[PDB]
RNA sequence: AACCUGGUUGAUCUUGCCAGUAGUCAUAUGCUUGUCUCAAAGAUUAAGCCAUGCAAGUGAAAGUAUAUAUAUAUAUAUGUAGAAACUGCGAACGGCUCAUUAAAACAGUUAUAGUCUACUUGACAUUUAUAAGGAUAACUACGGAAAAGCUGUAGCUAAUACUUGCAUUAUCCUUUUGGAUAAGUAUUUGUUAGAAGGAAUUAUAACAAAGAAGUAACACGUAAAGUGUGUAUCAAUCGAGUUUCUGACCUAUCAGCUUUUGAUGUUAGGGUAUUGGCCUAACAUGGCUAUGACGGGUAACGGGGAAUUAGAGUUCGAUUCCGGAGAGGGAGCCUGAGAAAUAGCUACCACAUCUAAGGAAGGCAGCAGGCGCGUAAAUUACCCAAUUCUAAAGAAGAGAGGUAGUGACAAGAAAUAACAAUGCAAGGUUUGUAUUGGAAUGGUGGGAAUUUAAAACCUUCCCAGAGUAACAAUUGGAGGGCAAGUCUGGUGCCAGCAGCCGCGGUAAUUCCAGCUCCAAUAGCGUAUAUUAAAAUUGUUGCAGUUAAAACGCUCGUAGUUGAAUUUCAAAGAAUCAUUCUUUUUAAAAUCCGAUUUUGUUACUUUGAGUAAAUUAGAGUGUUCAAAGCAAACAGUUAAAGCAUUGUGUUUGAAUACUAUAGCAUGGAAUAACAAAAUUGAACAAGCU
RNA sequence: CCGCCCGUCGCUCCUACCGAUUGAAAGAUAUGAUGAAUUGUUUGGACAAGAAAAAUUUUUUCUGGAAAAACCGUAAAUCCUAUCUUUUAAAGGAAGGAGAAGUCGUAACAAGGUUUCCGUAGGUGAACCUGCGGAAGGAUCAU
RNA sequence: AAUAGAUCCGUAACUUCGGGAAAAGGAUUGGCUCUGAGGACAUUAAUGUUAACUCAGAACUGAAACGGACAAGGGGA
């Protein structure tokens, strides 16, 4: 009967819809990464919250515990492949500390603008 | 016809869904009288046949102190531990007490032992007197409503004394 | 009515069949036969999903119509035939011999075997029944009845069976040195040496089994299969050799390539 | 993301609620809507009523063919097929719905040493024979009835339909070998003996009685002897019926229920596939209950799960899977391995169809579709190509299922531009900003490749095809909460707005409009319900002098809670200065100076057994993502690997969770219980 | 304090309650009565086939057997009665809430002009008054 | 006129808690053949002799009738 393939939301509404400083920060990010909607930044911070929750749960676990010494390097290698952490990074505190612009730097439009090709981020989009 | 519609252990009434199933069944009883041998066939679960006897005259009967079974005929039914209506209407059931012909047993004793395996059992007088009469008391051991044949063993010793006292400080 | 069900939903199918969610609504319900549905695979999925010889159930039927594939050196044509825990599958057109076995991850794999080895199947006796005449029959995991077994054979032993003649060749006991393969637990697929046997009165008997790298795992007595003595397994094993690895260090050998 | 804000006042600090805020795989509805992917969908109310059509059939070696057609050497032998019909199997699966149901169903955990079990699989049998009997369909002829999946009579023929019925083996002894002896599968009865289980009235064996059903009077052809069909018993398997323990929402303005009418138990029987008050007869007076019985309510099918979660929790679960139940409501029954079956039958009730009026026929909570009900839900479409089931099993069917149609239920990605030069503003020749003016690209139309059962969609290619890129984005607001106007007209306590506080009586920042601005954005409002907010249900974690709230007081049972006390330390290696690892030290049984067990439970630690889907999570560039469970690698055209000339190779589909109850398991602490004196032992010797 | 504020009585609207009417309706149980269909058993007995004889026909017997009938049982359905549940009509009665500048008084808040309040009892147009015993939340923390 | 005896079942409002009450309202009843229960008395745990009608249950039976005549409440609001 019902289809067996799943689907999930990728964004979460902020709640407290009219914080002035939150709106200003969102507009700054939107304008300086040239993205069409704040739904997109909501997706980015939803993903960021996912990674952060995984990281803090792992940090709660004691060192050399099996769950930590499996999932920690799983997550760490995923972040390294994504380019979110550098070589000087080795621990989970840094993946806890990575931020929204650091996540946004990896979008295609930002990368192509940085490499050239398009002279504006909106041109890249 | 089995399982439900009763009261709970606490005395409460249980609501009834799940209308009656076939595997609960509950066939009507067979009031097996004694008469010309006639049995019917009941097709139980799995096409297994059950022989429902309605009338029997004869059957296998065992002298257990010798462990020898001979076919004889049932003359009467005289006692049954359950409802007293069963003996009055002369129905054969599993634990019924019957009177059977003892001539095959006496003839077998004469033929093998002589006179009137683990032989030389010395018999007993209470059963000897019954043999001399010619009719002997026996207890059914099969289920005529299930196997389709009445069959049992001669009672002797303390159980014979018990049943004789119960049938006839007495009336 | 409420007779026997004759359909299997895909998600209700056994997990080790590895059938995909979206690949239809039903799974092939294995026909009744030598092995339980849970501890066997139908040869339709054996040579459609594992060997990839057939792409559809109709192609499985196409293979089966010609009396090519033989299960225990005899021709099988039922599409949903339970192949079972361990036995030989001979495909004559391609001239290949398989033994059905368990990987360390608890899944059924056809392991390549030689023609010489394809005549030596192993059967785990499950019951010893004496019938009329004091004649003894061993009932094995294969659902097979072997009359006139050697009186030394016990209820948890195993016997090497010749497929051509259907006769026992030798038997294997269950001492603390007999190597076994676990069949249905968390440790399905592991091969060990049996460290100890604990026999609880009236409940499941547990056995602790020592691995090659000296790691011990416990299991229920009914879920083991004696394979050999301490010297060597009497059958060949898949490439993992029944050696399970910790997941944290399977990753390292996956990465090094 | 472990959050708060407006409102009682002249002002203040509280309690306290109202209101705001966000989510909802949560429903409806309003406005709006250019793409693609993904896909819920007559559950809520009416398990209400249904026109029509379809939804279970089946013959490729293998039961029965002079209906009939055909082809080879020549009326001969082979055949190939084959309508109908008999026979066999299936139709007890699937699909739908959630009415009933409150220890019932279900779930985890057992038992069946208390049972049944078709197909399939392995074993393997006992008390005229160169091949036995009638009797029937199809068919033929005569018919009846308005009508039906109605059928009478007469005549023949088959069968794997129905029914009869035809070696031999084993054992004792002199001792390869000679004579001798015996002959029932299940099932039932009586008397006995007795490879396993945890425990046997077990397997099995002997004796004495019965005794089914069978052991082929059947059909086609594989190695350069086979198969099909059928058959007794055992075993396996697909299952099923009962069954152990434990687990459920609200209600005491339900406190005593059950027991003639079986309630609880014993005995004997009947019945069943089997156990059982399941039923019967006799007997006894039991059984449950404030740890909530018995009742009532549920807008209650249960669970896997879902929403919301910092942690606890609260709410939901008709609905993919599993289990249960039902086919308008009841009841009864046939066949069958399996049904108390409903696209099977019988009857009653309620509906309801045809009728020539005599009689027939029905069950959409199957797929579409219609009426009704409603706030509330799609096509009387295509196909068996995939998944899988049934068959006489390749070849036929399947409204199962798949495909498309409707579809702003939800979910994911993502257009409505981007860029160069002056004028203007800001700044030491840097940013923003109306003009031009060329690129770029979808949306769209057409052809094609492709896809597909066919078609459509996606993708890809080729033609056209954007300047007011008219290829024109909306929804709701602008006093505070809460982002955004003391801007301009109209109205003037009216109209109206306003979730709350409030605005409106001529200057209305709040109504009706325009402009501008704000918010979210192909989406945005509204209503209802629910979660967080709510530490305003508080176990974590509330409050009770005065805000609501200590019984008037004491006794007191259930419940909850309960002082201390019984085996303590020393010594030795390794990180950094400490931390960490190891041995013994009373008594009783074990091993000839040493070899090894020493209450029960809770609790706690480890395991075992854990269906998937969902969840967490490992891997994997579906162009990303939602996803899925795949995939990856050399190859303008062949090296290498291995095989003794060819064969692609490497893989992955993990792990975790799966109660609180049950099984096993290490345990020193903390808790109980046990044992412990108006006395109770142990040892030695003698005695029975 | 020209503050605030209480109650009766008038008028309107809304909600709920009591209510004679042996009120009404729909359900659900239980007993009783009748009782379709049907398992089983028995009684049956249309005939359909056998065994005997005469050289087209007859008797007897064996099974097998359809209508039909009876009796236990399973038991639909209908009716009576009783009880319970839900909904509901109603003369009249008596509340609560809301509304409007209505009428009468001044109960409380100041020692509110008789301090207030509690329990109880009686009385009065209404707020209320009075008796008895209490409390300070009193207008007294005090020879 | 309607039952009306007896046994079994069931019994409301109201109430001064005693009643109402035989409330209301149901079922059964003959004959025959049986079954079961209820006592007293003596011998060295056990065996015999003997008596009332009183209940309960079951078959069978009949023109479905049985407190067969007699006798004998009508109830309810």
């Amino acid at each position: 009967p019902k289809s067996y393939r799943n689907y999930s939301k990728t964004a979460r509404n902020p709640k407290r819809p009219f914080e002035k400083e939150r709106l200003d920060q969102e507009l700054k990010l939107i304008g300086e990464y040239g993205l069409k909607n704040k739904r997109e930044i909501w997706r980015v911070q939803y993903l960021l919250a996912k990674i952060r929750s995984a990281a803090r749960y792992l940090l709660t676990l004691d060192e050399k515990s099996s769950k930590r010494i499996f999932q920690g390097e799983a997550l760490l290698r995923r972040m390294v492949r994504q380019g979110l952490l550098g070589e000087n990074e080795e621990k989970l505190d840094y993946v806890l500390g990575l931020t929204l612009p650091k996540l946004l730097e990896r979008r295609l439009q930002t990368k192509v603008f940085k490499l050239g090709l398009a002279k504006s981020v909106h041109h890249a989009r | 016809r089995d399982g439900r519609h009763k009261l709970r252990l606490t005395g409460g009434k249980k609501k009834i869904h799940k209308k009656k199933r076939k595997y609960e069944l509950g066939r009507p009883p067979s009031n097996t009288k004694l008469g010309s041998r006639q049995v019917h066939v009941v097709r139980g679960r799995g096409r297994n046949y059950k022989y429902r006897a309605i009338k029997l005259d004869s059957g296998s009967f065992s002298w257990p102190t010798f462990g020898i079974s001979k076919n004889t005929r049932i003359i009467d039914v005289v006692y049954n531990a359950s409802n007293n209506e069963l003996v009055r209407t002369k129905t054969l059931v599993k634990n019924c007490i019957v009177v059977i012909d003892s001539h095959p047993f006496t003839t077998w004793y004469e033929n093998t032992f002589g006179t009137t395996i683990g032989k030389s059992k010395n018999i007993d007088p209470l059963l000897l007197e019954q043999f001399k009469q010619g009719r002997v008391l026996a207890c059914i051991s099969s289920r005529p409503g299930q196997c389709g044949k009445a069959d049992g063993y001669i009672i002797e010793g303390d159980e014979l004394l018990f049943y004789k006292r119960k049938m006839d400080k007495r009336n | 009515g409420k007779g026997i069900k004759k359909h299997l939903k895909r998600v209700n199918a056994p997990s080790h069949w590895m059938l995909n969610k979206m690949g239809g609504q039903y799974a092939p319900k294995t026909s009744s036969g030598p092995h339980k549905l849970l501890e066997s695979i139908p040869l339709v999925i054996l040579l459609r999903n594992r060997l990839k010889y057939a792409l559809t159930f109709d192609e499985v039927k196409m293979i089966l119509i010609q009396k090519i594939v033989k299960v225990d050196n005899k021709v099988r044509t039922d599409c949903t035939f339970p192949v079972g825990l361990m036995d030989v599958i001979h495909i004559t057109k391609s001239n290949e011999y398989f033994r059905l076995l368990y990987d360390i991850k608890g899944r059924f794999v056809p392991h390549r075997i030689t023609n010489e080895e394809s005549k030596y199947k192993l059967c785990k006796v499950k019951k010893i029944l004496l019938r009329k005449g004091r004649l003894s029959i061993a009932v094995t995991h294969d659902g097979r009845s072997i009359p006139y077994i050697h009186p030394d054979v016990k209820v948890n032993d195993t016997v090497r069976l010749d497929l051509e003649t259907g006769k026992v060749l030798e038997h294997l006991k269950f001492q603390v040195g007999s190597l076994v393969m676990v069949t249905a637990g968390h440790s399905v697929g592991r091969v060990g040496v049996i460290s100890s046997i604990d026999k609880n009165m009236g409940t499941y008997d547990i056995i602790h089994v020592k691995d090659s790298r000296n790691k011990v795992f416990a299991t229920r007595l009914s879920n083991v299969f004696v394979i050999g003595d301490n010297t060597k397994p009497y059958i060949s094993l898949p490439r993992e050799k029944g050696i399970k690895l910790d997941i944290i260090e399977e990753r390292r050998n996956r990465l090094k390539a």
